[PDB]
């Protein structure tokens, strides 16, 4: 599970929002208002994601590995860019391993969701076809597909 | 466990009420969840219409892909873009076989059709496709494609934000119920809602409800019940919640018996998918045994499922079982000798395919290379122990439990529009009530493009109903009220009866989330057919599990809650434990064996194609409190043979 | 999971040590504790010696007889003061044969034809025994008696504190390793221990050391994982240390693979041997069928086990297990027709043996009532699911496991002598060093009658020891310091890394006794053949064990403690590791299964009387940290024949 | 598990001792000395053995079934004496059941270990004979068990 590291975790300092209370998907990371630094309210309930530690502007989250299939001293310790991400693996004897591996390859905030698309109609509204169809597909035409005789 | 730091406690009529009125309304922000936000987005331009997501955690990394995926699992490639091109006929027939003959080929076919668009625009919005040094996508298997999908979700969440704008998305707010229209009984309304992060109820009022809430996990003991318990393979955030308020609406499900039992590395769950498929690893017992060519002859059995290609899944769960009963344990994942082999001696090529390998892990499962980490495993030198994880309830992925959905009117056969009121591709039984991704039952194999695809599908069809049957639901104020103090009740108990004990989770009067968990998840383990039976069960065993649910859900009446997040986690438990008898009734209802590896009615252990190749179909009735089961044969809609 | 209120810090450096010298020093108050401090008071006398009896909890109510017992196991009756006499020969036979043939039987006959005694003292100090109107005691079945035991260990707990005197008896203190002689390496010279009440340090000297700590629990995972996974059969306040302190020491271990599997009521493992054999209830599956009969042919095999009379448990365990794996659940026990039955139409009658059902509950394991209660059973109309629970290591009850101790010189055979330096009753290999209860093995069905006459015969012995050797060992300081240092270890770890993470228990540089003590319980649930493969294993899954069993050994050197409860819980999760350690390497060395229905090599299905029929005697040598096995073949040192 | 009833308890303020503190064989009973009251530190380590429940003089604390199996609603209560106990069984369903079984058959205190027994003697401590025997037993001789032959 996530555990945050007191010397490194500010609260989140004058920013807006609190970044790994913000991303956690199950509602784990919060705010001891009189530390003012945050903690794993539930462990037990960790997928261990590893979002809450991508997003941390301090680099103050870690994961320590579930106590009950874990020997103590592994680690995976990532540094997310905006084209990659960087991974350094610790193993319990001391071999470390590091990886890089491509994360987006356009600009972040970038995406048109439409982009090209023709203005939707009444009677495109009663086909099968989805926004972009069937050119998004690939195929020379919207594909068929052969019905049971 | 939970052991909250300190009390968030609010009684219901101290919390404000905040009403969101809309068009089309979509309960879960994940994948499918994004897929109908981005198409709704698109089509609602037509009517001025108004999409709203709520999501209970944060868009940008919520539900499944939370880690990013490695590959993206559902991929036909009609023109080449990929190493393998593929038909829809060959997929159909495929996604068929691997459902042991039961799944609805109106609405894979359907999905199929259009998935490929999607990966296509997943592309072009950023997605990372790994390709070869000619340019096409690296194939896994015959259907995936490798993926550099770290920050998948992040891509999609913008996706589906730009689409219907950051206004129009509600994040921490979590759906516990739905909202039927007070005019008819049959019709959806909306639904109620909690904030996580402050005091504040929710009344959600819409002409049509999307369901994307994912599936249910946690509901079975699992292998590793301290902090592991966490470790669940499928996404522990999701725990039944559209199963939940679409059961309870009255909207039929579909194959609820069919659970998924994913067969992992041991303990972590790290993927075998391209372990198996890309890489070429065989998995061997601890005698070295390769056990699909030893039990090959015991699927002879199956004609002619077992002369499929692929093998079913649950087929190859079931040599798995046969050697775990036999104890042939521990089975090996030899990533050593796979490595070795594709290397060839090359050294510059083994740290390619070492470094493909540790991305496989690393961008959907850190737990596992952190297991490695922690155990120092290597896997260029000592081969992996894999096991197969307990079960889950879903309708994505491998398993093809949910709603009843209807399909397109182009290929929906006249056999399977019987039980809709209105016929729009992905509605539920209860009109205006859609249900996609993990929601949408007897269309599995859909993934991440998959599920986002129905998603797509799901919201152009909301906008059509919308448009064509003008709905106009009235919600029952009595109802909301009725709904808000159910909400916060489990507050309330805590404050009055906390009293009766100097510790606050040993009450006489009152159970905790954590607490009312646990009990669920031992009842449904050692008569559900779980992990602790090796996935057996029979109908005195199932039967026993109705009485304890019983006890269980009466007990939910007298639920506690401490704060907000627990709130939440008691809530999730309500999901959890009528998902939980759905699918036990579903169990027993279906006498026979379909999908030995996945689940053994030791009562009725063989297939049954003769009286049992249909789906089963069931409707709760809250009123009365009765559940109803309906056979509904299958048909075979595209022309395909084995 | 344990959530300390406040801490509770100390470093060993600031701890007061207190030395207590004695002559015979007792560690653990529970039955055979109290019947070895009982009878050394009277022979202590002739030498003036000092006797000490030490005890983790408080003597009124500590260990296995907390809540009391409802019959006493163990009584022969040589002249008819029950409903039923027996022989000593009869007994010898029954408890070999109950061992699959292999049982120490001048160790058994041994406490056999001195156990009358302690029972008829027994009752002479206050405890009521079941009698008939003609005042003989009433037979349970052929060995055992029924009473009103619920202050059974107050009791015996006031004879001992009557004969050994309270100044000599030492509570709330935890002993956590022995001292041994600075100039001989195989004789103890004492044992340190600190208090769980204030910051004390313990130096126990003595000549004599007795281990009397009970068996282990809770090194299995349970087959409930919550609040109840306190709910273990055998007792919870048992961890193994005498196992761990005596092995360290060199004391040899003997049938340590010996586990015992109770099959019981289910959940609250409320007891079954009167309902069995007083009640005359049967046991069915799921269909009505009764086991120990359609499963009778399976037990033929094993000759001449499987003829005997009554069944040996293991192999009525294997009927069950085969029950089990064939999905025949539930198991029931048919209280509801044993009663009927046994009332006859007597509505009286049935109001009798009504009552005396709830008092083999209320008098043993109350959580079986409070089960029934909440669950709404009333057994004159329904029965009760039964099943077997995870394993237990015992030596005093149908288990065997503990030490290789001496016999009494008129009975124990030279080929069971040759490892023993001093040939005392009761005394381990270690010089000085005796064993009794469940510290005993391989002379098992002592009981609570047993333990303590077994704890008499040591004493006696011991004194003799005394002034005959007159030991005078001298405790190395330079260790003592050490291990001093290494008791607060955890407390000063606790300090020193907390401060690494916001959460205590969430730590990368320690792990705190629940965390290792989960972990303990997965690896032996899933390798040592626990629940999780229906008590199934072989040599891959064992010396996989091993692999992970080191690399929580070596993290044990990472505990950490909060407060005085924690660092007792740490040592306790010590103790378990190190025993549940010899428990696999004993069950790795045996190749081949004795005891099915306890557990089964899958690699050696068979019993093998042509190279196993002998008892298993390990070492290991703390100073080379190696393990030692040798095999000492059973002899039959009893007359009688099959 | 066990818990303590606030309303009943009083810390044991009027006694030598803490009762349950004391009695409690796995150490889970202990006091809380801000509010003076009792509590269970460590519920799933409770065996349910009713020790501190029999032995509160102010019947404070009763046993709350582990919720791993224990639907809400049953409870046993003992009421001990010297020479009985008591015992209410209440089912979920409201059903009363009532026991009475017997404890002892002597006062409490009234052990005298060696009662008729004669003194030990050196020679004595040389044989198999255990303090009271051979008659303890019932037998005028020690018992004799055949040897094989
Ligand atoms: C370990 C693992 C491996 C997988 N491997 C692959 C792979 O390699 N390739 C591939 O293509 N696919 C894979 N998938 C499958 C894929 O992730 C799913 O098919 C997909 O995410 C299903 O989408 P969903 O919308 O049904 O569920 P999700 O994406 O999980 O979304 C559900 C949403 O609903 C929210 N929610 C739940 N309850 C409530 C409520 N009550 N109120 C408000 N919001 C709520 C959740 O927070 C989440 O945001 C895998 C999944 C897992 C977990
Ligand atoms: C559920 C159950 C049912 C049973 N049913 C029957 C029955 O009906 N009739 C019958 O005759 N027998 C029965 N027995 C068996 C009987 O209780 C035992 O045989 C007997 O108690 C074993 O005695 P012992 O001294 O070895 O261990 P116990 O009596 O358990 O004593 C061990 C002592 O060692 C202490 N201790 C442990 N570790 C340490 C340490 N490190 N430092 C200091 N002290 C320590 C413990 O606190 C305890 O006081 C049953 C037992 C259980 C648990
Ligand atoms: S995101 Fe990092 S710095 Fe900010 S509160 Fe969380 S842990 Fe502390
Ligand atoms: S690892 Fe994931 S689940 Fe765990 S605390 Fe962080 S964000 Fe939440
Ligand atoms: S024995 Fe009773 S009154 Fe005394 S402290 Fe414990 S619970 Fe409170
Ligand atoms: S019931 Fe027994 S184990 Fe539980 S707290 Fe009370 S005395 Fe301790």
């Amino acid at each position: 599970p996530s555990f945050v590291n007191p010397e490194k975790c500010d609260g989140c300092k004058a920013l807006e929002r609190t970044a790994c209370e913000y991303i956690c998907p199950n509602d784990l990371m919060t705010l001891d208002k009189e530390k003012m630094k945050a903690y794993n309210r539930e462990p037990d309930m960790c997928w261990e994601c590893y979002s809450c530690v991508k997003m941390c502007p301090q680099g103050a989250i870690d994961v320590r590995g579930y106590v009950d299939y874990s020997p103590l001293g592994g680690a995976c310790v990532p540094m997310r860019g905006t084209s990659d991400i960087m991974w350094t693996v610790k193993y319990r004897n001391g071999k470390v391993l590091r990886f890089k591996f491509a994360i987006r390859t356009t600009p972040w905030g970038s995406i048109q969701p439409f982009e090209g698309f023709p203005e939707p109609t009444e009677e495109a509204l009663k086909s099968e076809l989805l926004a972009g169809e069937p050119e998004i597909i690939g195929t020379s035409e919207f594909p068929q597909v052969k019905k049971k005789a | 466990v939970y052991y909250p730091k300190k009390y968030e406690l609010y009684k219901a009529d101290e919390v404000p009420t905040e009403v969101v009125e809309t068009d089309i309304l979509i309960i879960g922000g994940g994948f499918s969840g994004c897929g109908a936000a981005y198409e709704a987005a698109y089509w609602a331009k037509l009517g001025g219409l108004k999409v709203t997501l709520v999501e209970k955690a944060a868009v940008e990394r919520s539900g499944a892909v939370a880690q990013g995926l490695s590959a993206i699992n559902t991929y036909i490639d009609l023109t080449g873009r990929s190493e393998r091109q593929n038909t829809l006929e060959d997929y159909v027939r495929y996604v068929t076989l691997d459902m042991m003959g039961l799944a609805r080929e109106d609405l894979v076919a359907d999905y199929a059709r259009h998935v490929d668009g999607t990966v296509h625009l997943f592309e072009k919005w950023g997605l990372p496709i790994w390709k070869t040094p000619d340019g096409k996508y690296v194939r896994e298997g015959q259907w995936q494609i490798m993926i550099h999908g770290e920050s998948y979700k992040p891509i999609i969440a913008e996706a589906a934000k730009m689409a219907v704008g950051e206004e129009n998305i509600y994040e921490r707010v979590f759906i516990f119920e739905l909202l039927k229209d007070n005019n008819d009984p049959n019709a959806v309304a909306g639904a109620v809602g909690f904030s996580v992060r402050e005091p504040k109820f929710y009344v959600f009022k819409a002409k049509a409800v999307i369901l994307a809430t994912g599936g249910a996990t946690l509901l079975f003991r699992p292998r590793s019940t301290g902090e592991a318990a966490g470790r669940t393979w499928y996404a522990i955030f999701d725990t039944g919640s559209g199963y939940y308020m679409g059961l309870k609406a009255g909207a039929m499900l579909t194959q609820f018996e069919h659970r998924f039992i994913p067969f992992r590395f041991k303990d972590g769950y790290g993927p075998v998918g391209a372990w198996f498929l890309f890489f070429k690893c065989k998995a061997k017992n601890a005698y070295g045994e390769e056990y699909i060519k030893t039990r090959a002859a015991e699927l002879e059995k199956y004609k002619p499922y077992g002369a499929a290609q692929p093998i079913p899944t649950p087929l190859r769960n079931h040599q798995v079982m046969l050697e775990i009963m036999d104890g042939n344990q521990p089975i090996y994942m030899h990533t050593e000798e796979a490595l070795a082999e594709l290397a060839g001696g090359d050294k510059k090529k083994l740290k390619h395919i070492y470094e493909e390998a540790f991305e496989d892990f690393l961008d959907m499962t850190v737990s596992q290379a952190l297991l490695w980490a922690c155990q120092n495993i290597d896997p260029q030198e000592q081969p992996s122990e894999a096991a197969p994880a307990e079960p889950y309830i879903m309708g994505s992925h491998s398993g093809e439990a949910g709603f009843w959905v209807c399909g397109p009117e182009d290929l929906m056969p006249e056999e399977y529009a019987k039980l809709f009121p209105l016929k729009y591709n992905r509605m539920t039984t209860v009109k205006g009530l859609f249900a996609i991704g993990d929601c949408a039952g007897a269309n599995p194999h859909k993934f991440s493009s998959g599920s986002f695809t129905e998603g797509r599908i799901a919201a152009k069809a909301a906008v059509r109903f919308i448009l064509e049957q003008k709905p106009n639901p009235e919600i029952d104020d009595a109802v909301v009220e009725e709904l808000k103090k159910k909400a916060y009740a489990p507050m309330e108990r805590f404050m009055q009866y906390k009293d009766l004990s100097t510790a606050d989770d040993v009450n006489p009067e009152y159970i905790l989330p954590w607490q009312g968990l646990v009990r669920l998840q031992k009842i449904m383990d050692e008569y559900a057919a779980g992990i602790a039976t090796i996935y057996k069960t029979n109908e005195k065993m199932l039967q026993r599990a109705l009485e304890l649910l019983a006890f269980l859900k009466e007990d939910l009446e007298k639920l506690a809650a401490r704060d907000l997040h627990e709130l939440m986690r008691a809530w999730e438990l309500v999901h959890r434990v009528w998902t939980a008898e759905a699918h036990v009734r579903h169990m027993l209802f279906r006498k026979e064996t379909r999908w030995p590896g996945y689940y053994y009615r030791t009562d009725y252990p063989e297939l049954n194609d003769e009286e049992w190749k249909c789906f089963v179909c069931s409707k709760y009735d809250a009123e009365k409190d009765e559940w109803t089961f309906e056979k509904v044969p299958y048909v075979q809609v595209i022309e395909w043979s084995f």
